[PDB]
């Protein structure tokens, strides 16, 4: 039983509300987004960075436990080019769940994304046990968002 | 020059192409598939990875309302991205078992494949990006526990190239000859032979219709299903087919002309299977074709051998592709039973299409595949597909 801690501030939503099939279809992993409340994403787990999107509004990180997360904020925020976002970490950093890894402008973001909804989900879900999904409103870094038995 | 910028507009028509673009708005100049590349095996995550790349590249662009169009083969660059991560794949493979080689291998071929979409016969980098599909594509059968031979077929004072994918060389097996759309490539569909095909004992001929692919040398005429009518008569001499027990499955455009073969074999076919086919409709829609993404546009050039456009001109011609205007539908009905799909909604081939297509079927029945959960409203009518051919072939 491991806790998947809130990547970001906001409410949560179910991953199939997102206005995007890719996600929503539960094609990239499966899991809950989270509709944006404050200004940065930080590890959601004790574990690795993976990758850290050019355009800094996504990246994945790998549990020391196997379990591989997915952290993408808004939908088609990749046509914003990077604008809104600053790197904090780097691929391959070793972090602590709360760890800072990315910084947002969200007053700018809810003016120019086509949606600010967030994705956080489990990219290897023919690795895992089974999924629970937790509910409401959740604070960066500190309310779990989901729960995952490898 | 690059993509975007290689078919010539006339002043006259490139007006419309800027009011266009800047009425859909559109960040990018290429139609993304994302959820068709996934399907056919690029990674979910890879592929964001791969536009990240591309929407943060400061370099130069054609039009940075595209940040698709970087101009240049370095980092930002369409081809050149995708094709990196064709290279990381295929890198990778090198220290793999050989199942897991070749996959890496096939999937390095599909990121080839993607870098040089929409292919467009001027397009230089796209062109060895094709080179590069097709060798990945060779190297990955090597590994596979499968077969896959090329056949040339010798045809109009050159040659006709054909991928033959076996499960295995013990009985003759029944063949489905497949073809795709005017912006694929023949090697596009590995995972409908490994997912679909293959399970049921059926080999899949793959084959690239005039002007596309493999058969960019060929120009695409009045009757461009002569290459698959070519591919049907070599059949009688490959000794892993049944060539008394051959199947039709056709994409897009890939589908208009394999109805058109239906009716030119009906003797020689036992089933024909279309999906996503602008049979009539988009044809018969003048204002609908001038008003398309430039990439379709650019895409009809290049097939057509185009030297100048005329946005207008070109929405004229298309009306002869229409398949009721050509003539195979109207009073006779074909033997061949064909079985017409495409999704809810699907603008270039609206249920009324699957519909002539039915009606001048004997047998034939058309199906919608409505857009609740595409993903799973589709492996759904696909799998179905395919028990129909494996009866009709049976």
């Amino acid at each position: 039983a491991i806790e998947i801690i809130a990547p970001l501030s906001g409410e949560i939503v179910n991953i199939e509300d997102v206005p995007d099939v890719v996600f929503a279809e539960k094609i990239v992993g499966d899991g809950i987004a989270i509709k944006p409340t404050g200004n940065k994403m930080v590890a959601p787990v004790n574990g690795t960075i993976g990758k850290i999107f050019e355009t800094n509004h996504a990246f994945s990180i790998e549990s020391d436990d196997g379990v591989e997360l997915f952290v993408h904020f808004g939908i088609d925020t990749v046509e914003l080019k990077g604008e809104g976002f600053t790197r904090i970490a780097e691929e391959g950093q070793t972090v602590k769940a709360g760890d800072t890894v990315i910084e947002f402008d969200l007053a700018l973001l809810e003016e120019k994304a086509k949606s600010t909804l967030t994705p956080v989900v489990i990219s290897n879900m023919d690795e895992i046990k089974e999924l629970n999904k937790l509910s409401g409103s959740v604070v960066v870094g500190e309310t779990p968002v989901l729960r995952v038995t490898k | 020059k690059e993509t975007s910028a290689l078919t010539q507009y006339m002043p006259t028509s490139q007006s419309l192409l800027d009011e266009i673009k800047e009425k859909n708005g559109f960040s990018w100049y290429r139609n993304l598939r994302r959820l068709q590349w996934v399907w056919q095996g690029v990674d979910p995550i890879e592929q964001e990875q791969v536009l990240a790349r591309i929407a943060s590249s400061k370099h130069s662009r054609t039009d940075e309302q595209w940040l698709d169009t970087v101009m240049g083969y370095h980092s930002g660059n369409w081809a050149y991205e995708w094709t990196r991560l064709g290279m990381e794949h295929q890198k990778r493979a090198g220290e793999m078992t050989n199942e897991a080689a070749s996959e890496a291998l096939f999937s390095a071929s599909l990121c080839y494949s993607i870098a040089g979409y929409p292919h467009l016969k001027s397009d230089n980098l796209a062109i060895q990006a094709q080179v590069l599909a097709n060798s990945a594509y060779l190297e990955a059968a090597k590994k596979s526990k499968y077969i896959i031979k090329q056949l040339e077929i010798p045809f109009e004072k050159g040659k006709i190239t054909a991928h033959l994918h076996l499960t295995n060389t013990d009985k003759p097996h029944p063949v489905v000859i497949v073809s795709a759309g005017l912006d694929s490539l023949q090697t596009d569909m590995w995972r409908l032979f490994r997912d679909h095909l293959a399970k049921h004992d059926i080999a899949m001929l793959t084959v690239d219709m005039p002007s596309v692919g493999y058969s960019s040398k060929y120009p695409l005429t009045e009757d461009y299903s002569r290459l698959h009518q070519a591919v049907l008569n070599e059949l009688f001499s490959i000794p892993y087919v049944d060539h008394h027990r051959v199947g039709l499955i056709g994409f897009r455009f890939g589908g208009n002309a394999m109805v058109r073969l239906s009716f030119l074999e009906q003797e020689k076919i036992k089933a024909c299977v279309i999906l996503g086919a602008p049979i009539h409709d988009i044809f018969a829609s003048p204002q609908k074709l001038q008003q398309m993404p430039k990439m379709y546009l650019d895409v009809l050039a290049s097939r057509l051998g185009k030297s100048v456009v005329d946005i207008y001109s070109l929405s004229g011609q298309m009306a002869a592709w229409s398949l009721k205007v050509q003539g195979f539908l109207s009073s006779r009905k074909t033997k061949v039973p064909i079985l017409a799909m495409s999704l809810e909604g699907d603008p270039v081939s609206p249920y009324s299409d699957n519909q002539m297509v039915a009606f001048f079927s004997t047998y034939g029945k058309a199906k919608k595949i409505s857009s609740k959960t595409i993903t799973q409203g589709y492996e759904q009518s696909l799998d179905l597909a395919i028990k129909w051919l494996e009866d009709e072939l049976l």
